C-alpha cells in the first residue's frame, strides 16, 4: 500500500520465528508505533510462502478491534514487510510475569469476552484461526486483547472440506483433530479458547500433553473418555481405538476449582466433546458469565 | 451441524455477496486487450483444467486461478506469448492459498513445457500479487454452490456433480459469463442441474436466502442452457473429459434437457 521503510525507525527486536524477525518500529512522520514482521523472499526458492499469502489476504479483510490490524505491506523483489499495529505484550508473558497471585476475575471476563468477539468476527468472515494460544493473543496498555498470528489460518467453505491435519499447537488442539476426523470446523477455535479460559484462571495449561496420544488421554482423564452417548460417531473415528482406557468424567468443579457456577457452565460448553454441541463464539457472548463485564 | 456452520452461514453468505462485487473482473476487458482474445483465454482455462486433474488439485483452486487471471487482465495488457505465464502464476498462487499440498514451483515450470523459467514464474507471482494487492480470498461459484446444495430435499450427488460441471463450463467462455457474478452462475447451474436430474426447480428456500428467482436468473440460465447443449461441439473439451470420471458421477454423460419451460 502507501509505505516505504525510509519512514520507519527500528527500535528493538521483539520476537522471531520461521516467518522471520519482528521489530518494534516508529513511523517518523506520524509517530505511530508499529510491529514490522520481515519475510525474506530472497531466501525463498519457492517464491512467496503460503503462510504469508494466507496471513496477508485474510487479514486484509478482517477489520475488528480484537484482531491485530495489518496497516501495510511493503513490496520488494528481495523482501516483504508486514506493518502491524503494535501491542506491548502477549497473554503468556502477562500470565508468567505479572499474574503471580492470579489474574483478577474482572480482567479474565473482559479478555475472554473480547477474544470471543474477535473469533466470532473471524467465523462470520469464513476464517478459522487454527493456532489460538496465549502466545498469539496480544494485550495493550488500554486493556484490549487481540487475536494475532494468522499464519496458520485458512478461509473455509460451507460446508467445510478436509483441511490440513494436526493443526493447532498440541496443548490447545481439539479432540476431533487428535482423532483424525475427516472434517473440522469453527468448533476447533472454540476448544482452544476453552483451554485458554481455564489457563487464565489457573496460570497453567489445562492439557499439557507430550504426544497426540498423551494429549488425548489427558483430556479423557479430565472430561471422561467419550462414548456414543456423549459424542455420536466417536467410536467410528479414524484414530479412535476400542482399547482406549475408559475414564470416568470427573465433576467439573474439580477441573477448575476457583471458577464459579457461570464460569463452569461456559467452560463446559466450550469443552463439549461433540463439535456439534460445542458452543459458538456468537452464542457464548450472551452467556450469563459476561453479565457484569 | 458444525461442518455446515449453522451459526455463521448467513453472515458468510452475505459477506461473500459483498466480496464477489469487489472481486469482479471488468466485463469488457478483452476488447481493451490488443493481442489476446476470448478464444485464447478459453484455451488457457481449458489447459488449467487439465493441470488441475494431472496434479489432483481441488476444483476451488481452479476457480480461484481463473478469478486471479480475469482480474489481472482487467488492468494489465498481456502479449499472447505471456498469457500462459500469467495463468501459471495464477495457478501457483491459487494452489498456495487453497491446497494442503500445493505442487512445487518446479512442477509449475515443468507443465509449461519449458516455455518459461523458474525465475519468470516467480517474478510474475510477485506481479500478480502486486496487481491484486494480495486480495486472494475471492468468492467462487463453488463457494456458493456448496451452500445451495444444503437446500436439496434430499441430497443428490448427480445434482451436485452436474451443477459443479456447469459452473466449470462457464469459466471457459468470457463472453457471456464475465457479465454474471459467481452467485448468479451458481444459481443457474444449480437449477439447471436439479431440473435435468430430478425435474424439480430452484427451491423457494433459496429464494429466501438469495433473493434470486427464476425471473432474475433467466438471462444467465438461457446462456448456461445453450452452453450445456453445445458442450460436445465446443473446441475445448477438458471439462467434459474430466466429468466422465466416476469421481464426478460421469455427469458429463447425462443428456441436457431440450427445453427449460422458464
Ligand atoms: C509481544 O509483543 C509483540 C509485538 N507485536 C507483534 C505484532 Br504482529 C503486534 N505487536
Ligand atoms: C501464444 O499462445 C497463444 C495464447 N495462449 C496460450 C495459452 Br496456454 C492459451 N492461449
Amino acid at each position: 500500500g502507501p509505505g516505504s521503510m525510509e519512514n520507519f525507525q527500528k527500535v528493538e527486536k521483539i520476537g522471531e520465528g520461521t516467518y522471520g524477525v519482528v521489530y518494534k518500529a516508529r513511523n517518523k512522520l506520524t509517530g505511530e508505533v508499529v510491529a514490522l514482521k520481515k519475510i525474506r523472499l530472497d531466501t525463498e526458492t519457492e517464491g512467496v510462502p503460503s503462510t504469508a499469502i494466507r496471513e496477508i489476504s485474510l487479514l486484509k479483510e478482517l477489520n475488528h478491534p480484537n484482531i491485530v490490524k495489518l496497516l501495510d505491506v511493503i513490496h520488494t523483489e528481495n523482501k516483504l514487510y508486514l506493518v502491524f499495529e503494535f501491542l506491548h505484550q502477549d497473554l503468556k508473558k502477562f500470565m508468567d510475569a505479572s499474574a503471580l497471585t492470579g489474574i483478577p476475575l474482572p480482567l479474565i471476563k473482559s479478555y475472554l469476552f473480547q477474544l470471543l468477539q474477535g473469533l466470532a468476527f473471524c467465523h462470520s468472515h469464513r476464517v478459522l484461526h487454527r493456532d489460538l494460544k496465549p502466545q498469539n493473543l496480544l494485550i495493550n496498555t488500554e486493556g484490549a486483547i487481540k487475536l494475532a498470528d494468522f499464519g496458520l489460518a485458512r478461509a473455509f467453505g460451507v460446508p467445510v472440506r478436509t483441511y490440513t491435519h494436526e493443526v493447532v499447537t498440541l496443548w490447545y488442539r481439539a479432540p476431533e483433530i487428535l482423532l483424525g476426523c475427516k472434517y473440522y470446523s469453527t468448533a476447533v477455535d472454540i476448544w482452544s479458547l476453552g483451554c485458554i479460559f481455564a489457563e487464565m484462571v489457573t496460570r497453567r495449561a489445562l492439557f499439557p500433553g507430550d504426544s497426540e496420544i498423551d494429549q488425548l488421554f489427558r483430556i479423557f482423564r479430565t472430561l471422561g473418555t467419550p462414548d456414543e452417548v456423549v459424542w455420536p460417531g466417536v467410536t467410528s473415528m479414524p484414530d479412535y481405538k476400542p482399547s482406549f482406557p475408559k475414564w470416568a468424567r470427573q465433576d467439573f468443579s474439580k477441573v477448575v476449582p476457583p471458577l464459579d457456577e457461570d464460569g463452569r457452565s461456559l467452560l463446559s460448553q466450550m469443552l463439549h466433546y461433540d463439535p456439534n454441541k460445542r458452543i459458538s463464539a456468537k452464542a457464548a457472548l450472551a452467556h450469563p458469565f459476561f453479565q457484569d463485564v | 451441524g458444525v461442518n455446515e456452520v449453522p451459526d455463521y452461514h448467513e453472515d458468510i453468505h452475505t459477506y461473500l455477496r459483498e466480496m464477489e462485487v469487489k472481486c469482479k473482473p471488468k466485463v469488457g476487458y478483452m476488447k481493451k486487450q490488443p493481442d489476446i482474445t476470448n478464444s485464447m483465454r478459453a484455451i488457457l482455462v481449458d489447459w488449467l483444467v487439465e493441470v488441475g486433474e494431472e496434479y489432483k488439485l481441488q476444483n476451488e483452486t481452479l476457480h480461484l486461478a481463473v478469478n486471479y487471471i480475469d482480474r489481472f487482465l482487467s488492468s494489465m495488457s498481456v502479449l499472447r506469448g505471456k498469457l500462459q505465464l500469467v495463468g501459471t502464476a495464477a495457478m501457483l498462487l491459487a494452489s498456495k492459498f487453497e491446497e494442503i499440498y500445493p505442487p512445487e514451483v518446479a512442477e509449475f515450470v515443468y507443465i509449461t513445457d519449458d516455455t518459461y523459467t523458474k525465475k519468470q514464474v516467480l517474478r510474475m507471482e510477485h506481479l500478480v500479487l502486486k496487481v491484486l494487492a494480495f486480495d486472494l480470498a475471492a468468492p467462487t461459484i463453488n463457494q456458493f454452490l456448496t451452500q445451495y446444495f444444503l437446500h436439496q430435499q434430499p441430497a443428490n450427488c448427480k445434482v451436485e456433480s452436474l451443477a459443479m460441471f456447469l459452473g466449470e463450463l462457464s469459466l471457459i467462455d468470457a463472453d457471456p459469463y464475465l457479465k454474471y457474478l459467481p452467485s448468479v452462475i451458481a444459481a443457474a447451474a444449480f437449477h439447471l442441474a436439479l431440473y435435468t436430474v430430478t425435474g424439480q426447480s430452484w427451491p423457494e428456500s433459496l429464494v429466501q436466502k438469495t433473493g434470486y428467482t427464476l425471473e432474475t436468473l433467466k438471462p444467465c440460465l438461457l446462456d448456461l442452457h445453450q452452453t450445456y447443449l453445445r458442450a460436445p461441439q465446443h473446441a475445448q473439451q477438458s471439462i467434459r473429459e474430466k466429468y466422465k470420471n466416476s469421481k464426478y458421477h460421469g455427469v458429463s454423460l447425462l443428456n441436457p434437457p431440450e427445453t427449460l419451460n422458464v
